[PDB]
RNA sequence: GAUGCCGAAGGCAGGGCUAGUGACUGGAGUGAAGUCGUAACAAGGUAGCCGUACUGGAAGGUGCGGCUGGAUCAC
RNA sequence: GCUGAGAAGCAAAAGGAGGAAUCCGCCCGAGGAGGGGCUCGCGUCUGAUUAGCUAGUUGGUGAGGUAAUAGCUUACCAAGGCGAUGAUCAGUAGCUGGUCCGAGAGGAUGAUCAGCCACACUGGGACUGAGACACGGCCCAGACUCCUACGGGAGGCAGCAGUGGGGAAUUUUCCGCAAUGGGCGAAAGCCUGACGGAGCAAUGCCGCGUGGAGGCAGAAGGCCCACGGGUCGUGAACUUCUUUUCCCGGAGAAGAAGCAAUGACGGUAUCCGGGGAAUAAGCAUCGGCUAACUCUGUGCCAGCAGCCGCGGUAAGACAGAGGAUGCAAGCGUUAUCCGGAAUGAUUGGGCGUAAAGCGUCUGUAGGUGGCUUUUUAAGUCCGCCGUCAAAUCCCAGGGCUCAACCCUGGACAG
């Protein structure tokens, strides 16, 4: 408001916070599962999520969420983990991205394949 | 009174918008200067002086109601600039030129003061005082 | 990079569009269905705009941007400007010249070094042609045979004023700079102006 | 020294060059005193502002060779 | 270029002086004049300048590990000599 | 060749700063459904709130001052 | 010439070519330009839950030292220096031309390209030398790898390639000195993983193609349908024209510079002929924002989602189909930054009840401050000069068939 006090520093910005910590600055980020396991969403929106706790290359353990219909991820396995949040489940921020590493594509999906990892058929 | 210029400004802006036609102000050099000139670029009827206990008085008339006082399609804005918190200035590319030309920019410079359209004239940049609509 | 789809199609939905298709469209039968999205939201009328511009050259649209900087760039009208640059595209004027059907035809006629520009092979439609340029037929037999039968057997005597075609060697020639009454198309280019004001 | 010589300048397979008057330690492309001459291979392009040449020439600037007989063809050593 | 023009805060030292410099500058944000105040060791031989004192600064080598202006008698300034009435 | 001064790691010792971890413990947050009560919002069933002291399983209660962001009645 | 008030004292050399002329050198001064060394004004991140810090420290003399000024060193004398306008301490960071974004004001950043700094396994020394405290030099200490006949040695890819490893992720153990630039040489010339080029990769930006014209309004089929018909659709099939690209043959550069010769790229760029529609379309979305809609399958399940939120029997929001829409050799998802955000506000906000006026005064620094004349000219204004490297951005031309890209010239800002 006063000019003698902006000239003491009266105006500094709020950083930009990322939503991601746990990827450090990157696109994906590699881990293995340490559990695989099912949630249930909050209310009013009931459900069984298909979610699987990923231990990253980074060092976090985080919970990350797996899309499309039916896996065959189990523990040990070595995935490859993308941002973006589930408004659903508390805690989750992170998505498996599907046909990569350990993590195979949806089987029998048509449309809009490149988000599941999946061929196109002949 | 910390500033006269602004000073003398709110009390015309104070009685316009009041619908008043007469106005007192304390004279000064700079205050009769920038009458003078709100004069002849015509924002104003008349002006003159009055004196009492060594005390000078400019009393200004103002342009009449416009075809009443309840519909008013125009008022007669003003505002200060250079003001003593923070003085503005201007080169001769920079000077202010108020609503494509239909209002009028007041400068103090090196040959006293005048219009934007002086300073254009005669190659001047300085002080911006204050704009007028 | 090109529109090789179906074209009668993008006529029923935008308009009339000379520089595609000289066949009229049929009665347009949706009279059964009565089907309508209603109406359309003001960015479907932008939107359909600059569809129009777009099919009409067959520009694409990273290119049609392109243009839009380098109109906004200009100094002068922006609609107007960008209607020039777009209306002197080689292909577009070797159309207008009736040396071709449509733009398709215009534009393969161009690939494939059929034409020459002050005696110079150029084979790529965007060539910008400048005032005082003459837009020649190659002298070989297919050359020669491809304008004849196209320029003869299309009756269209339109030609705008700033395009001279002369007879037996056929030299066409682009004498100045396009007019925005001459323009090729009905569009209200602040229209399209509008739609790309966030690029 | 100072020497005067050719910077390379333009693309891959097109090259065009500046005639520069810069000391002899810094990179061929690197900073210079002046810029002076033009010369181009292809375009056959060549020619040179010769106040500052003889300028330079004066305070001790040598050139290289293709310079040199650049310098020679547009008679700046007979002024010399 | 031009010499910088201040008062001496500390005459105390042999052979020299502490001055402090005042200038404005224009804030690089916020378009309002600001004073800013540096101090100097300058190099005064003969040390006749007294506390209060205000004085011409000049450059020339260093002197020490500080000092390297020299203390020059002021510049031009305008006369508190009394000017008369018309 | 020897020797003096200065000398890098190396040694010891106490400092400052921060990193990880720790029996147990204090509270915070989200958990449809559990227990206890019903403090608040209507004069919320003893008007409410702010400060403060004492006590109570817990929301709270009372004291002392203040305010109306108090209803009813007075106009 | 150097020391010195002087007296005086003190200091240099190198020859090799040629038959000779002559050439390249050598020593001492005195200049020039360029390249370095120093000194100072200004500008140069976050933290007060970091408040006092500094004793060769701040100055003075005398002796030393440096290519040169200097606490650079040392002894003595004095008590200064810096600090709430943020010293010291902690934390982050190479800096600048620039790049990206913004209507502008300004925000974020510092790859390629160009300048400067710093470093060379981890620390410390010096030596040589015009120049180093020296990446492919020396010495020492340390950590690590190799060779050894066991006594001892050898080494430093953050040079070009390359291997392991870390990682979401970043290429060939390529050709050549032909061009430009360097080093040495009287020259002939030799050496250059600088550089010039190739190879690999849709990483990005730009260009072009995957056909053009005609095509009963008749037939198969998908989908929808109140079974009337609609729609995929002039779309295909089908008939002709054309050949950029593809294929098979031919010729074949400039880049090379003034004696000829000399080309890694390459028999590549380009040019002439012969075939032939022939060799080449995917990817998101279709509830609102947001352009584009119906039907079958599921039933708070399986799933979607950027936000609101969808999904419990007819789902325009799930999955499939058909249809449409957007872009297009790319299309999406994630990460990062600015925008929109007037949401840290100078331009550009607020504080009675929405977040927000210290409980009230007195007052120090600091900021602003009435009128009149004169002075001065620090701001301010106007003119002229120097500079703010080239490249980039902006304007005007020119060259690669166009464009991207390159080249010439010039300039507003500030
Ligand atoms: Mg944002
Ligand atoms: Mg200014
Ligand atoms: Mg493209
Ligand atoms: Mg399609
Ligand atoms: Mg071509
Ligand atoms: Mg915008
Ligand atoms: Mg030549
Ligand atoms: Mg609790
Ligand atoms: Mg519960
Ligand atoms: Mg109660
Ligand atoms: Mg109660
Ligand atoms: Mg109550
Ligand atoms: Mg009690
Ligand atoms: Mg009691
Ligand atoms: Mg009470
Ligand atoms: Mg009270
Ligand atoms: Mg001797
Ligand atoms: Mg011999
Ligand atoms: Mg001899
Ligand atoms: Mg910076
Ligand atoms: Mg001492
Ligand atoms: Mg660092
Ligand atoms: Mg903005
Ligand atoms: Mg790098
Ligand atoms: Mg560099
Ligand atoms: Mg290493
Ligand atoms: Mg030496
Ligand atoms: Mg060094
Ligand atoms: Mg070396
Ligand atoms: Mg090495
Ligand atoms: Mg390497
Ligand atoms: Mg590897
Ligand atoms: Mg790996
Ligand atoms: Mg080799
Ligand atoms: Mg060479
Ligand atoms: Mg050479
Ligand atoms: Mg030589
Ligand atoms: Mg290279
Ligand atoms: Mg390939
Ligand atoms: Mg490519
Ligand atoms: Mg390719
Ligand atoms: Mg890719
Ligand atoms: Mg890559
Ligand atoms: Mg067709
Ligand atoms: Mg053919
Ligand atoms: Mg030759
Ligand atoms: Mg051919
Ligand atoms: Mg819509
Ligand atoms: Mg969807
Ligand atoms: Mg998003
Ligand atoms: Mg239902
Ligand atoms: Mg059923
Ligand atoms: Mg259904
Ligand atoms: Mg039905
Ligand atoms: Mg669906
Ligand atoms: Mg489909
Ligand atoms: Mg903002
Ligand atoms: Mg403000
Ligand atoms: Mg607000
Ligand atoms: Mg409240
Ligand atoms: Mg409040
Ligand atoms: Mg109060
Ligand atoms: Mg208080
Ligand atoms: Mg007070
Ligand atoms: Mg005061
Ligand atoms: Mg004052
Ligand atoms: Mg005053
Ligand atoms: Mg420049
Ligand atoms: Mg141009
Ligand atoms: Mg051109
Ligand atoms: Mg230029
Ligand atoms: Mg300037």
């Amino acid at each position: 408001p006063t000019i003698k006090q902006l000239i003491r520093n009266t105006r500094q910005p709020i950083r930009n916070v990322t939503k991601s910590p746990a990827l450090r600055g990157c696109p994906q980020r590699r881990g293995t599962c340490t559990r695989v396991y099912t949630i249930t969403p909050k209310k009013p929106n009931s459900a069984l999520r298909k979610v699987a706790r990923v231990r990253l290359t980074s060092g976090f353990e985080i919970t990350a969420y797996i899309p499309g219909i039916g896996h065959n991820l189990q523990e040990h396995s070595v995935v490859l983990v993308r941002g973006g949040r589930v408004k659903d489940l508390p805690g989750v921020r992170y998505h498996i991205v599907r046909g990569t590493l350990d993590a195979v594509g949806v089987k029998d999906r048509q449309q809009g394949r490149s988000k599941y990892g999946v061929k196109k058929p002949k | 009174g910390k500033d006269t210029i602004a000073d003398i400004i709110t009390c015309i802006r104070n009685a316009d918008m009041n619908r008043k036609g007469t106005v007192r102000i304390v004279s000064t050099n700079i205050t009769e200067n920038i009458v003078k000139i709100l004069l002849r670029e015509g924002f104003i009827e008349n002006a003159r002086k009055h004196q009492e206990r060594n005390k000078y008085f400019l009393v200004l008339t103002l342009r009449h109601r416009r075809n009443k006082k309840g519909p008013y399609l125009n008022t007669f804005h003003l505002k200060r600039v250079s003001r003593p918190g923070l003085r503005i200035y201007s080169n001769y590319q920079r000077i202010p030129r108020i609503l494509g030309g239909m209002g009028i920019a007041i400068l103090s410079t090196s040959r006293g003061i005048m219009t934007d359209r002086e300073a254009r004239l005669e190659g001047i940049g300085g002080e911006i005082l204050c704009y007028i609509w | 990079s090109r529109y090789r789809g179906p074209r009668f199609k993008k006529i029923r939905r935008l308009g009339a569009l000379p520089g595609l298709t000289n066949k009229r469209p049929r009665a347009g039968s949706d009279l059964r269905n009565q089907s309508r999205s209603g109406k359309r939201s003001q960015y479907r009328i932008r939107l359909e705009e600059k569809q129009k511009l777009r099919f009409h050259y067959g520009i694409t649209e990273r290119q049609l941007l392109k243009y839009v900087r380098i109109a906004r760039k200009a100094k002068g009208s922006t609609g107007q400007v960008l209607l020039q640059l777009l209306e002197m595209r080689l292909d577009n004027i070797l159309f207008r010249l009736g040396m071709a059907p449509t733009i398709p035809g215009a534009r393969q006629l161009v690939n494939h070094r059929h034409i020459l520009v002050n005696g110079r092979i150029v084979d790529i439609p965007s060539y910008r042609c400048k005032p005082q340029d003459t837009i020649m037929a190659r002298d070989e037999q297919k050359s020669i045979a491809l304008i004849q039968n196209s320029l003869d057997l299309s009756p269209r005597e339109e030609l705008p004023k700033h395009l001279t075609l002369n007879p037996f060697p056929y030299k066409g020639l682009v004498n100045q700079i396009i007019d925005s009454k001459w323009v090729g198309l009905k569009i209200n280019e602040l229209l399209v102006v509008e739609y790309y004001s966030r690029q | 020294m100072v020497k005067l010589r050719l910077k390379r300048c333009g693309r891959k397979q097109r090259a065009v060059y500046r005639i520069v008057a810069i000391d002899v330690r810094s990179r061929r492309e690197g900073r210079d005193l002046q810029k002076v001459g033009f010369y181009d291979p292809i375009k056959s392009q060549t020619y040179l502002n010769v106040p500052a040449i003889l300028d330079f020439l004066e305070k001790g600037a040598q050139p290289t060779e293709t310079v040199y007989d650049i310098l020679k063809r547009a008679e700046v050593f007979k002024e010399f | 270029m031009r010499s910088m023009q201040g008062k001496v805060i500390c005459a105390t030292n042999d052979k020299t002086v502490n001055v402090e410099v005042v200038r404005l500058a224009p804030h690089p944000k916020y378009k309002r004049r600001v004073r800013k105040k540096k101090k100097y060791q300058a190099h005064d031989p003969d040390n006749q300048f007294k506390v209060g004192d205000w004085v011409q600064l000049d450059k020339c080598r260093p002197i020490s590990k500080t000092k390297t202006f020299l203390a020059v008698a002021p510049e031009g300034r305008q006369s508190s000599a009394t000017r008369p009435k018309p």
